[PDB]
């Protein structure tokens, strides 16, 4: 196990199946994860890209589809408080699709929602989901990753 | 390997937490005084009266 | 991990010793299978009754065990539950391999592998 | 505002605000508020609006 030394507080576990969960609880949970990244990280870069999974996006829509797109939700053109653009109706392709954007008003607090359901074939020749389906990952471009290549 | 493992170094990651100055935007003036104390004199003059 | 040293003293940086394994020009055949117990590098292995890779030991029972016929020579260490790649061909060193006791001399070490592709010879 | 002060403010009045007939409603021509409905949480000082 080549462990890269990520902190164990970042790997979280919450519940979006318990009762009473609203839309703002889930966004507040993602924002708590963003705070724990913005303290630990070197550059302090705000994570603007959230890659979901297939079942995580289904759970997100199932819980928050009445709050969002509702009587004065985020995507309501009467309100001046936001400019969110999350699609109601999305095609299903095995792949990556850009679902929308969860910006506030003046480019503040913005989240880009990605959904990834690519399926690689296993070492043991089985279908396995590349992005984990019951999970939410948020990554920034300040991870500054390095392609290592040893000796042939 | 052998006696020891040959390493490459990469650039050193640095973090330098400062504290940005928000409340000093309302304190623009400066006094450099060699006395002990600094005394004010405030005056309120009511004029509004029938 | 904090303080420096000030006093006068010596020390070793290390001492390197090479490890030659191959002694002939036969073909080399490798297979990886699931391990059965703790296996070091170049320990002589066998297969137990379930197909795991138990490190080699004769005089195992009444009836000779299947742990007593030696098959391969490992390549990287592992634990139980993991899987070991091991050599099945070639001509190897008498001394660089990991045997155990009661199997010391040259004659017994080749009488292990009188028959296989694996042959064991002496370095000059 | 503090952290708990702004969050208490939102937790009580964030449905009366950003709602029908509130201060933030583009039909009703009484106000020109732009208090943003989302904000990133970074240790620092941010400008919510007007």
């Amino acid at each position: 196990r080549v462990d890269f030394g990520r902190d164990a507080a970042l790997t979280m576990t919450t519940d979006w199946t318990a009762a009473g969960v609203t839309l703002m609880d889930m966004i507040a949970d993602l924002r708590d994860g963003q705070r724990l990244v913005s303290d630990k990280s070197m550059s302090g870069t705000v994570i603007r890209d959230y890659v979901f999974g297939g079942d995580a996006w289904d759970q997100f829509v199932k819980v928050g589809g009445k709050e969002l797109w509702g009587k004065d939700g985020l995507m309501d053109s009467t309100i001046r408080g936001s400019e969110t653009n999350v699609t109601r109706l999305w095609d299903d392709v095995e792949g990556v699709q850009y679902m929308g954007e969860l910006v506030g008003a003046n480019g503040a607090g913005r989240m880009r929602i990605w959904v990834n359901t690519q399926k690689y074939r296993d070492q043991n020749d089985q279908e396995q989901f590349l992005m984990k389906q019951k999970a939410v990952m948020g990554i920034s471009s300040a991870i500054e990753g390095v392609r290592c290549f040893g000796a042939i | 390997a052998g006696l020891y493992t040959t390493y490459q170094l990469l650039e050193v990651q640095r973090k330098l937490k400062t504290l940005p100055a928000f409340f000093l935007q309302w304190f623009p003036r400066q006094i450099n005084f060699q006395e002990d104390m600094i005394a004010f004199d405030k005056v309120i003059q009511d004029v509004t009266r029938v | 991990t904090s303080l420096p040293n000030y006093l006068a003293g010596n020390g070793d940086l290390g001492s390197w010793e090479p490890t030659q394994i191959f002694a002939g020009e036969a073909d080399i055949v490798t297979e990886g299978g699931a391990a059965g117990a703790d296996i070091e590098i170049y320990q002589v292995i066998a297969k137990n009754a379930a197909g795991a890779m138990v490190p080699h030991d004769p005089t195992a029972t009444e009836v000779p065990a299947p742990q007593s016929v030696a098959i391969g020579i490992a390549a990287q260490p592992a634990k139980s539950g993991q899987n070991v790649p091991y050599y099945i061909g070639g001509v190897f060193n008498h001394a660089a391999l990991g045997w155990h006791a009661s199997l010391d001399t040259l004659a017994k070490r080749q009488a292990v592998f009188d028959r296989t592709n694996i042959h064991i010879g002496n370095l000059y």
